[PDB]
């Protein structure tokens, strides 16, 4: 329907079934990316020059797809997970969460 | 390359525009294209504005987009399709 | 069809008409990524954490998008082309070539 | 983080992949999915492994994965369905 954007999608990690594993957060704000890619592709899409040019090609023969609307900044989260050694390890996930979108 | 321009947005502005206006450090620019006939406006960002500001005579849809660098000069713009 | 990989995609000046403003070159090949973005993401496909889980949850619910074919490494080209002025300009353009693809 | 790992892949083979073989510094993964049924295997990047390595047991598809950090561990795997619900 609309442009490119960010969407909100939240993962509860007992809905997918990790809370077995996962001990801590029970879920985060993850976010996801999605919409179109238009000519022309207005600032706040930041995007490439490729990109550009594909969209523009794509505008000349639509053989050619149009840019994605994909993150293009994320930030990283902690998580609380049991190791096969029955454990309790903090690790920080890096790119978890969508900050920005745009199309590349 | 810090945003400098207030332009008039419509249709492409930002989530977090104010009163249809959008910043930029590049160009303000106004569009009409067809199949019907739809007016829009936004910020287009300096990098790569040479391409689209040009744009291609050979795209497949009759559109005209036209560019600008002066605060708010995107409000009243009326490109006119190609004959 | 299949997984996502980088296409050939050359773009002629002369095909999009910009000869009249680019003096050189006379065109150049650009690339373009596409295909799919399955479970498992293999290593080839160099993709975030964030494609990870978003692959993951879509299998869970097809509400959410997969992630996206997108390039993940480009390079620049220069160009010679003439400015309003009527001059001959070299420039280099950043982000021209797409190097390499990814799922996003 | 240098790749070290030895593969064999069907199905998710990179593009410059040799007599069905990938290199990588993760794990070497044999999958079997539904809708008919199919077998691969491929090079699994480190990163992110945990995730894929477990997978979701509420996937709509019955599918199982396998995971394993031995040269060409994925050769001979034959993972098993999930059970049809019932």
């Amino acid at each position: 329907k609309s442009s490119c954007k960010r969407h909100p999608l939240y993962v509860d990690f007992s809905d997918v079934g990790w809370n077995d594993w996962i001990v801590a957060p029970p879920g985060y704000h993850a976010f996801y990316c999605h919409g179109e890619c238009p000519f022309p592709l207005a600032d706040h899409l930041n995007s490439t020059n490729h990109a550009i040019v594909q969209t523009l090609v794509n505008s000349v023969n639509s053989k050619i797809p149009k840019a994605c609307c994909v993150p293009t900044e994320l930030s990283a989260i902690s998580m609380l997970y049991l190791d096969e050694n029955e454990k309790v390890v903090l690790k920080n996930y890096q790119d978890m969460v969508v900050e920005g979108c745009g199309c590349r | 390359t810090l945003p400098f321009l207030k332009c008039y947005c419509s249709g492409h502005c930002p989530d977090d525009a104010i009163n249809n206006t959008c910043i930029t450090n590049g160009h303000c620019f106004a569009i009409i294209e067809e199949d019907e006939t739809t007016l829009a406006s936004g910020c287009m960002k300096y990098e790569g504005s040479d391409f689209q500001c040009k744009d291609s005579p050979k795209a497949q849809l009759r559109r005209t987009i036209e560019c600008c660098r002066t605060n708010l000069c995107n409000q009243y713009l009326q490109p006119t399709l190609p004959p």
